[PDB]
């Protein structure tokens, strides 16, 4: 099971976008990769 | 009755509105404004 | 309360200090133990008041 | 008298960059049209964009005014000289001085890159001019023989290969490799502060107080006296299309035709806001690589950017 | 700088930079 | 003062200064109300004193 | 969506003008 | 103080005042920065701090010289309506509080 | 209006003394830092 | 009146303008500024709003 | 040795840490992508042998 | 030395291609022997 | 050579023309957080009655 | 006493001259003579009516 989370956030917030397309390619490549988006807007990615 | 009833002057501060200073390039080096924020904030 | 302050005012005393090991041409600390700057005047010393020898 | 000579459109003024704080002592486009460089007497060398006219970068080693830029076409590098003594090589990938040439006595006023070899060739006030190697900097040779301050240096790689007029109105021609004039061309009155190169003719001219002076290859034969404009004359430029600018020192351009000396529009651009009509003055100009804009650099310390002005015809401004 | 204490660098700061834990904490 | 000078883009945040000096818990919370109201405040100060006697 | 997290004249500049001053202007 | 040399040519005047601005300029970027550093503390050297106390001197006087003269010649910046409302509020300020005013120290004055 | 001291302007405008047809650009800042390249290699 | 000399003290930071005027004149404005003081203290021409106080 | 490198928010906030050990200097020497924002010029270290 | 190379000579176009430059080989022969 | 007095040089330093005189500053964050409370009236910046 | 009001408001109209440059002051006051306290302090006073009423 992936119980670990972790939450990451861009430096410049203008550069939002490339990060949530960065994420998308871990998701593909990873295969138990987890990535979630909270009501506050933290994305979180559970891993092992 | 307002608290600023008896107040003697109004809307001193109605000049000061906008700041552009920055697009007005003037040659003089005195004149400009660079100098005169020197100025201010140097010999107070 | 001002840390900033405690910093300050180690930097400045050992400012001074090596400014008068300086005049006497020499850094070398163990020709100039404490014992000659902190030594109040009415024994010969520089007499200098302490604030940098805290723990910050 | 003179063929009729070919109509050239007249130029007008489109854009006023204004950014520097001293006098813009020279102006050099890169090979892609891209950018351009400025040095000032601010000390800064400064890289603006050329299609939006911005203010890209600014670049501060030197200790005096920057008398001299030019942009390396064979490697990413740009050259400046200036009145410290001092020559820099900056490489534009690390926005960085990378080295720098020494011997020079006084005041650098110019310099310029040979187009095959990588030499560096700058003219000075102790009335010499100097080959450098590019890599190792070394003096390769010292060109001498001037008796007053050399004014401007050109390279070409047809024989010869290095021309300096200098401020003993007197032109010479010099071979590269021993280091020996060739040829001193005498004509001017009053000291040689401009000469340009033809792109294409194999000729070149050189302007002076007195009027300016047609030349030919490879000996300095005179060709033609092209005369008119009166006022000191800090550059010349030749367009391809046979378009020849003088800048003058107290703020005039005149154009003409390279043909057949025909003088066809004259300029005078008004100063800066701040400025004295004594400032007005134009120490450089070059055109891009397009060959489409004109840019000066002024003594109001502005860049001014002219544009050939396509409404006009042959009917509208007649040749005289 | 071990665990987030200290100075980056001790030069220039008057001191050796020696940094020991509060023994008076409860 | 928000019909004097009206803010679409909420720009009012930027240009207010506050102690640096004081950790995050302890500097002024730059909210909505607050940083309107300390500009009101100042720009009604500012109004009562003529230019040509002195300013703020 | 009502919240969604992701997305002049001289007597100019003087107000209150006294008896005095009305009188002497 | 104001320069004039009243044979002299247009070109040399034209020159002269060409080259003393470029001077003018040289000075006063130079005077600019060296501010900067003092205050930083970059620079350490006392003859620079001299230099730069006399460079800011005849600075500040040319401009308030110009304040000065512009005071005389554009007009005194106080209207004569907000001055009669500053004058008038401070006369009921006083008589408010009872206010006696100073008199002349009489030469029998006893402190 | 009367002006003060500070307020006064001792020259006319740029497009006062050019004119409509020209564009006036005043670059006091640039719009890249140091750290970026003018000719950045290929990676 | 005669003229006055100006300095300025560099304190680093700004400068400050340090006024020199002769000693005669030096000496009556001396004495009036003690007497305003006093008269003005004892009449109470200044309300307590007003800092530096001398009682604190 | 001599460093290389040299605002209000609600990522970096304290309600919301549990602390429960401390991250030590080790562990972010060990896995210098999790436990670092910006880490410049690292080198991953050998796991085990 | 003399005058008659100081009064200005033809100024029309009488002939392109002896004012044209030489051709490339030439100039890369000169250019690798300097 | 040696860099000797680098804070204090002959021209304007890098950093010092980035700091003060029209160097390009990082400018990395630009209103970040500046949201009215659900609660509160648009115009009045305060907690609303009546919706 | 008007004698006295002349006398200050005439002090502060003199030549100001630091070496080769000199004019005359005629707008502010000269803030090194001896009384300038007492002016900044009165002159304040008239300010502070200003900023809060008469009344408060």
């Amino acid at each position: 099971t992936s119980v670990i989370k972790i939450a990451v956030e861009p430096v410049n917030p203008s550069e939002l976008p490339k990060m949530l397309d960065g994420l998308r390619k871990v998701n593909k490549s990873y295969p138990s990769l987890t990535t979630k988006v909270e009501e506050s807007g933290e994305h979180v990615i559970l891993g092992t | 009755r307002r608290w600023d009833d008896d107040v003697v002057f109004k809307n001193c501060a109605k000049g000061v509105d906008d700041q552009k200073k920055d697009k007005r390039f003037v040659n003089d080096t005195l004149r400009s404004e660079f100098h005169k924020k020197f100025m201010e904030k140097y010999i107070k | 309360n001002t840390q900033e302050l405690l910093d300050l005012l180690v930097k400045c005393e050992n400012k001074i200090q090596t400014r008068i090991k300086i005049g006497l041409n020499s850094k070398m600390p163990s020709r100039f133990p404490p014992v000659v700057f902190y030594t109040p005047k009415e024994l010969g010393g520089l007499g200098m008041l302490s604030m940098g020898h805290v723990l910050i | 008298t003179m063929p009729k000579p070919q109509w050239h459109p007249p130029w007008k003024l489109y854009r006023v960059i204004s950014g520097h704080l001293g006098w813009v002592r020279c102006i050099a486009v890169e090979p892609g049209n891209q950018w351009f460089v400025t040095g000032s007497a601010d000390r800064t060398i400064k890289i603006w964009d050329l299609a939006s006219g911005k203010l890209k970068l600014s670049l501060t080693g030197h200790i005096s005014t920057v008398r001299g830029v030019i942009v390396s076409t064979r490697s990413p590098y740009l050259f400046s000289c200036g009145e410290d003594k001092q020559v820099k090589c900056w490489d534009l990938e690390y926005n960085k001085v990378i080295r720098h040439y020494h011997g020079h006595l006084s005041a650098v006023y110019g310099l310029d890159l040979h187009p095959t070899i990588d030499v560096l060739v700058t003219c000075s006030r102790d009335s010499t001019a100097r080959i450098w190697d590019v890599r190792t900097k070394a003096s390769v040779h010292t060109l001498s023989g001037h008796t007053n301050a050399v004014a401007t240096v050109r390279c070409q790689a047809a024989e010869p290969q290095i021309i300096t007029g200098s401020h003993d109105t007197t032109i010479r021609l010099w071979d590269l490799v021993a280091g020996k004039t060739r040829v001193t061309l005498t004509n001017h009155k009053k000291s040689v502060r401009a000469v340009v190169l033809h792109p294409r003719h194999y000729t070149f001219a050189s302007g002076s107080p007195d009027n300016i002076k047609q030349w030919k290859f490879p000996d300095g034969s005179f060709i033609q006296n092209l005369s008119g404009h009166n006022a000191i004359i800090n550059t010349l430029t030749v367009n391809s299309d046979g378009v020849l600018v003088s800048g003058a020192d107290n703020g005039t351009m005149h154009l003409w035709d390279w043909r057949t000396g025909y003088n066809f529009q004259r300029v005078h651009a008004a100063v800066q806001p701040g400025s004295l009509d004594s400032e007005s003055g134009i120490f450089a100009c070059a055109f891009d690589q397009s060959e489409s804009r004109l840019l000066t650099a002024e003594a109001d310390k502005t860049i001014k950017v002219y544009r050939e002005d396509d409404t006009a015809t042959e009917e509208t401004h007649p040749v005289s | 700088m071990y665990n987030g204490i200290g100075l980056p660098t001790p030069r220039g700061s008057g001191t050796n930079g020696y940094v020991q834990r509060n023994l008076s904490l409860v | 003062y928000l019909t004097e000078h009206p803010d679409p883009n909420n720009e009012n945040i930027v240009g207010y200064n506050n102690k640096k000096c004081w950790p995050r818990d302890a500097r002024m919370r730059l909210m909505k109300h607050d940083v309107n109201l300390g500009r009101a405040v100042f720009w009604d100060i500012k109004n009562r004193l003529p230019r040509s006697v002195t300013t703020v | 969506t009502l919240q969604d997290p992701t997305n002049q004249d001289p007597s100019y500049y003087l107000k209150n003008t006294n008896a005095e001053t009305r009188e002497t202007l | 103080i104001p320069w004039k040399v009243p044979g002299l040519p247009t070109p040399i005047e034209n020159m002269i005042l060409r080259y003393v601005k470029a001077k003018a300029d040289w000075w006063t970027n130079t005077a600019h920065y060296n501010r900067e550093r003092i205050r930083r503390g970059a620079t350490v050297d006392k003859t620079v701090c001299k230099k730069n106390l006399g460079r800011l001197t005849r600075l500040y006087l040319k401009a308030e010289q110009e304040r000065q003269h512009n005071y005389l010649k554009d007009g005194p910046y106080i209207t004569a309506e907000e001055a009669v409302a500053v004058y008038t509020t401070t006369v009921h300020w006083l008589e408010s509080r009872r206010f006696s005013p100073i008199p002349f120290p009489p030469l029998s004055y006893k402190h | 209006e009367v002006v003060l001291h500070e307020d006064k302007k001792y020259y006319p405008t740029a497009e006062e003394v050019y004119g409509p047809e020209v564009e006036t650009i005043v670059q006091e800042e640039d719009t890249q830092p140091l750290t970026e390249p003018i000719i950045k290699p290929v990676k | 009146f005669k003229e006055v000399g100006i300095e300025f003290m560099d304190l680093y930071s700004h400068l400050v303008p340090v006024y020199d005027v002769e000693p005669l004149e030096k000496i009556t404005d001396a004495y009036l500024d003690q007497y305003l003081w006093y008269e003005a203290d004892k009449r109470r021409l200044f309300p307590p709003w007003i800092k530096p106080a001398d009682t604190e | 040795f001599e460093p290389l490198v040299r605002d209000w928010n609600e990522f970096n906030d304290i309600n919301k840490i549990i602390i429960r050990q401390p991250i030590r200097t080790e562990y972010k020497i060990a896995f210098p992508y999790l436990y670092n924002n910006l880490p410049h010029h690292v080198h991953l270290t050998w796991y085990h042998t | 030395s003399k005058y008659t190379d100081l009064v200005p000579k033809e100024v029309m176009n009488a002939d392109d291609p002896d004012l044209q430059r030489p051709d490339e080989e030439a100039i890369k022969e000169i250019t690798e022997k300097t | 050579g040696k860099r000797q007095h680098q804070k204090d040089k002959m021209y304007i330093t890098c950093a010092e023309y980035t700091h003060f005189y029209g160097g390009k500053k990082p400018d990395l964050p630009q209103t970040n957080f500046r949201r009215l409370p659900f609660d509160h009236c648009s115009l009045s910046l305060q907690p609303f009655v009546y919706p | 006493d008007h004698n006295i009001a002349d006398y200050m408001t005439a002090k502060n109209n003199v030549v100001i001259n630091y070496k080769d440059m000199n004019h005359t002051n005629s707008y502010g006051i000269i803030r090194g003579l001896q009384f300038a306290s007492f002016i900044v302090q009165y002159y304040g006073l008239v300010m502070d009516l200003l900023v809060l009423g008469l009344h408060r």
